[PDB]
């Protein structure tokens, strides 16, 4: 170390107070005041505005979020879509509950959970397949050939539903990328494209309704950031 | 049991456990691959080590260099549609074609997976009179510059002497910023997931024909299963329709392998690579 | 010092190590910073410890190979499904169908998951797992008979009562999955071009026998609330002892697509 | 309590899974699948995107 003999300036190591993220390092004097001898009212007196629980930013990501709520009739046959495709996590984190929370974070590394409900009165038949093609923006050459046909989707990571047996279905998609995380400020490198095909058509006129939920588990949030890019 | 109301054989269950036998007994016979085959096969990680020929450089001149991308070798080559015109009757006949290319053992495995990680092995066969062959890798893009240098001063150099070792074997490491890289084409441009590398094979004296055989380096590893690729029947190599000026093979191919016969198929007139949007 | 040296063993020199071999050594140059520079193996890149490259993982993935129907006009003892017992099939409607001209279209039949994985080998063995899905309600009904005829065909004079069979009562039940063992006079059978419409007596070298899904009954259903058709969905899985040897063949050449 | 003698309907108390805020209470069958035997990469392999700290909403 270059040695330094200082006697005219105090190594003012106090007047240095980090508050969560921001570090103030001050000269002259730091002052602080208010009403003295602070107490708090017991929890019976207030707390009619809160639940007996705390919510971090990791939940709010573990909450299921409705993506789709629609139907599909008997006119769609095998190997055709019954639901719109979902980009993971672009078509999930774009809902306001998640987007308002992920803001201020650099990136996200977590496994995503796509759950789908199915409505059936016991007179309806059919089967339906829910698969996920990994990294669709990195191998666009192969996307539509692995998702235009059942038996090329089901050898991928998939989840089936017998319409007259399963009323709920949930596929767990772990995070997978050439990278460590999912860039949030640029939304670069989605790690799967959920597609929904028809394994077998409906046998009656009555369509089937479905709800698509999506949440995350195993959540590792990145570094805090402003998150704004030029345009 | 064998039947019921719950899904009797989902994916996650098939990976681990088999359903009950039709005999309601032990259905398994013991492995005797080592006893008949004399060898055991269990993992494609080992099978990709097998080196087969992949591409050939013919349509340039007498050059002293041949630069091309490395990740393109992990892909299987593009299949092309060939237009043939009858020199007599002037009607079109249509077939398939590998333009100076062919897949490898490596390419059969790599097309089932999404990402790769590890080094690629490239072995070259040249024509007669060639004395040396040299290999060097370079980044293809000096980032932030509209042009890349034509030389380098700290790059790897590797010299093989043909008339004393006829096959010039090189091993190209894994140099990419990310854990596991991508090897297929994409339109991503913001920042990159592939390690974009060139590989320059030289010949002293300069020559025309360069035959390349590719294989997996020891550290080769693929990451995410995605599914079986689009394939073409191997029997389609020998099927042909005859026209006036010669034979039209359904699967037309060049002398990519310097040790295979030249098939007696007439040259096409136009070539078009099958795009992903051409599938019906 | 510098004294002489004894003569060494007679050597024999090659242009290249053997391409064909998986192991032993390779003579290449390293273009890295150092020789034997290798990247360590990192597992569970795909999020799971299952070696997604292992043959014993790939072979155990179910895949749909053919669909049949089961209706109120089906007669008893009528065969619903009949296949040679073999791992390699064709994808039903997942053909590669490309346009050649304004009006010339050609179709390439595409390989099964098992067909592709065994495409580079020559012989196979082990048990197979055939799954049957019945897209129906609890208010359809039917008996099917899944009987494995190990050495023979299903023809006239073929009584299925000689064979390991399963008579499953499909009232509430909806699915069905059996492990069909490997019974053959040969320790290995041949990998081949798959053919649905062949008996066993032809392709006797590539299949163990024939399996048959046979109706024991018409499909019972009231037409005013549920349908008369119920689709049979067949999948194929490849057991646990499924072993594959002799890597000197190719039935399917893969290719990559061009971005459009 | 009004006493209830039920023998035709199961008190399906499972198929009831709250996930942080939302409670699903289901009939028929609940199914869940994915790639089995899940592991995670150690923190040296990734974690160049995060700080050695967590941020709550407080």
């Amino acid at each position: 170390m270059a040695e330094q003999i200082n006697e005219n300036y105090e190594n003012k190591q106090q007047l240095v107070e980090q508050t969560e993220i921001t570090t103030f390092e001050n000269d002259l004097i730091v002052l602080e005041d208010g009403p003295q001898m602070e107490e708090s009212l017991p929890f019976a007196f207030h707390g009619q505005h809160t639940d007996n629980r705390q919510h971090t930013v990791v939940n709010f990501l573990q909450r299921p979020q409705v993506i789709f709520d629609s139907s599909w009739a008997s006119d769609v046959p095998r190997n055709k879509q019954f639901m719109d495709s979902i980009m993971i996590p672009d078509d999930i984190i774009s809902f306001p509950m998640f987007a308002e929370k992920l803001k201020g974070f650099s990136s996200l590394r977590a496994t995503a959970v796509i759950t789908v409900q199915f409505q059936t009165q016991p007179f309806q038949a059919g089967r339906v397949m829910l698969g996920s093609f990994p990294l669709p923006t990195l191998n666009p050459t192969r996307v539509k050939f692995a998702t235009n046909h059942v038996s090329r989707l089901m050898l991928l990571n998939h989840v089936q539903c017998d319409i007259a047996k399963e009323t709920e279905v949930s596929l767990r998609i772990p995070f997978v990328s050439p990278y460590n995380s999912y860039d949030l400020v640029s939304k670069r490198f989605p790690w799967a494209k959920v597609v929904g095909l028809v394994y077998s058509p409906l046998t009656t006129t009555i369509p089937v309704d479905f709800i698509v939920y999506g949440h995350f588990e195993d959540v590792e949030l990145g570094c805090p950031t402003s998150g704004m890019l030029a345009q | 049991s064998n039947s019921g109301t719950e899904q009797q054989n989902p994916r996650g269950s098939s990976l681990l456990t088999d359903p009950e036998s039709i005999t309601k007994s032990d259905p398994y016979n013991p492995n005797i691959s080592l006893l008949i085959s004399g060898e055991v096969f269990t993992n494609f990680r080992n099978l990709i080590k097998r080196v087969n020929f992949r591409k050939a450089t013919t349509l340039n001149g007498k050059r002293i260099s041949d630069t091309f991308d490395i990740n393109s070798l992990i892909e299987a080559p593009r299949l092309d549609i060939a237009q043939y015109v009858d020199t007599e009757t002037k009607e079109a006949k249509y077939g398939f074609s590998y333009f100076w290319s062919a897949p490898t053992t490596l390419n059969i495995v790599a097309e089932m997976y999404a990402l790769y990680r590890g080094g690629v092995r490239v072995k070259v066969v040249t024509e007669k009179g060639v004395d040396f062959v040299r290999a060097t890798v370079s980044p293809q893009q000096t980032y932030g510059s509209d042009v890349a240098p034509t030389t380098h001063i700290s790059t790897p150099l590797a010299i093989e002497q043909i008339p004393i070792k006829g096959v010039a074997e090189f091993q190209i490491p894994y140099y990419a910023p990310c854990l596991s890289s991508s090897f297929r084409a994409n339109s991503e441009t913001f920042y990159y997931s592939s390690g974009r590398n060139n590989l320059d094979i030289a010949t002293s004296p300069p020559s025309i024909n360069r035959y390349y055989a590719v294989g997996a380096g020891d550290d080769m590893d693929f990451s995410i299963f995605i599914g079986t690729p689009p394939c073409i029947h191997a029997s389609q190599t020998a099927q042909f329709t005859k026209i006036k000026q010669g034979k039209v093979y359904d699967l037309r191919y060049d002398q990519y392998d310097p040790f295979r016969e030249v098939q007696d198929g007439t040259a096409f007139l136009n070539a078009r690579s099958i795009e992903d949007s051409d599938l019906l | 010092s510098k004294p002489l040296l004894p003569i060494a063993n007679p050597t024999v020199l090659r242009p290249a190590n053997t391409f064909a071999i998986t192991d032993t050594n390779d003579m290449s140059h390293s273009l890295a910073l150092s020789n034997d520079t290798n990247v360590p193996f990192v597992k569970a890149l795909d999020g799971s410890g299952l070696d997604e490259m292992s043959f014993d993982y790939l072979k155990k993935i179910p895949q749909f190979i053919q669909s049949k129907f089961f209706t109120t006009t089906t007669k008893p003892q009528e065969v619903l499904f009949q296949t040679k017992v073999m791992p390699h099939y064709f994808v039903p409607g997942g053909d590669v169908t490309v346009a050649m001209d304004k009006d010339i279209t050609r179709t390439i039949w595409q390989p099964s998951h098992l067909a592709y994985i065994t495409s580079m080998f020559k012989y196979w063995t082990g048990s197979l797992v055939y799954t049957f899905k019945f897209v129906k309600t609890d208010y359809h009904s039917g008996r099917v008979e899944v009987s494995f005829h190990p050495f023979s065909d299903y023809t006239t004079g073929t009584y299925s009562d000689y064979t390991y069979r399963i008579i499953v009562d499909l009232r509430e039940k909806s699915e069905f999955s059996v492990t069909i063992p490997f019974i053959s006079p040969v320790p290995y059978k041949r990998i081949s071009r798959p053919d649905w419409d062949k008996p066993y007596s032809k392709y006797a070298h590539a299949s163990t026998g024939t399996l048959v899904l046979k109706a024991l009954t018409s499909l019972k259903a009231t037409n005013t609330v549920v349908s008369n058709s119920v689709e049979i969905l067949i999948e194929v899985n490849a057991g646990d002892d499924f072993n594959v040897i002799a890597p000197i063949e190719n039935i399917f050449f893969p290719f990559s697509l061009s971005p459009g």
